[PDB]
């Protein structure tokens, strides 16, 4: 059920998408290990992903949460990287495959930091990295991220 | 894992890191969209 659209660099939605991938960029406390050394990111590609039934599957629980939290679903827009972002587009978020190690237990992580997505694109630490190189530092690899809305509904507040 | 009772997500806020941005968790596949796949490279620091 799921297509992909290719967006125009010309295009104002590839721009501030693009726009919130670079500027959300920092340094990392691992000095590089897991995501690699970098400042910004060259992006070669930004596809909108429209799937009628995964849409309508997150706009009917949206609508739960927001009646539960006065009329709030407090949206956010933010990134998540894994090994598994090509069966996540086409078959939806899966709590079943929920990072079972995470800081805050067993559910499905984003970040605002892209470069903290980053991390997790290769597996958890970047595991062995780029499968071609075994680079978790590779600048020749393409990476993917997924940039999602998500409904936070009320949220527990974990200082950390 | 279930969200806290009377809670719908996590938000993990950085407390030792003073530029680190939040983290959040979901319980729930439903409550996030795949709205954008961003095809990139890392860039080498000139
Ligand atoms: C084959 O799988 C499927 C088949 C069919 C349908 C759906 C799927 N998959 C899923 O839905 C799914 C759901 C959850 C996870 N894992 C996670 O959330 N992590 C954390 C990875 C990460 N951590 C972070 C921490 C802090 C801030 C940002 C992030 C971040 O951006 N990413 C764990 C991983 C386990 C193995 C490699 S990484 C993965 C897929
Ligand atoms: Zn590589």
């Amino acid at each position: 059920g799921t297509i992909l659209i290719d967006l125009s660099p010309d295009d104002k939605e590839f721009q501030s998408v693009e726009e919130e991938m670079q500027s959300t960029v920092r340094e990392h406390r691992d000095g590089g290990h897991a995501g690699g050394i970098f400042n910004r990111y060259n992006i070669l590609k930004i596809q909108k992903v429209c799937n009628k039934k995964l849409w309508e599957r997150y706009t009917h629980r949206r609508k739960e949460v927001s009646e539960e939290n006065h009329n709030h679903a407090n949206e956010r827009m933010l990134f998540h990287g894994s090994p598994f972002v090509n069966a996540i587009i086409h078959k939806g978020f899966d709590e079943r495959h929920a990072y079972i190690g995470g800081m805050f237990g067993a559910g499905i992580y984003f970040a605002e930091n892209s470069s903290k997505s980053n991390q997790y694109v290769y597996g958890i630490g970047g595991g062995t990295g780029c499968p071609v190189h075994k680079d978790r530092s590779c600048y020749i690899c393409h990476r993917q991220l997924l940039f999602c809305r998500v409904t936070l509904g009320k949220s527990f507040l974990q200082f950390s | 894992a279930h969200s806290p009772p009377g809670h719908h997500s996590v938000t993990g806020r950085p407390s030792v890191n003073g530029l680190a941005l939040a983290e959040y968790v979901i319980y729930r596949g439903e409550q996030a969209y795949p709205e954008y796949l961003i095809t990139y490279q890392i860039m080498r620091p000139e």
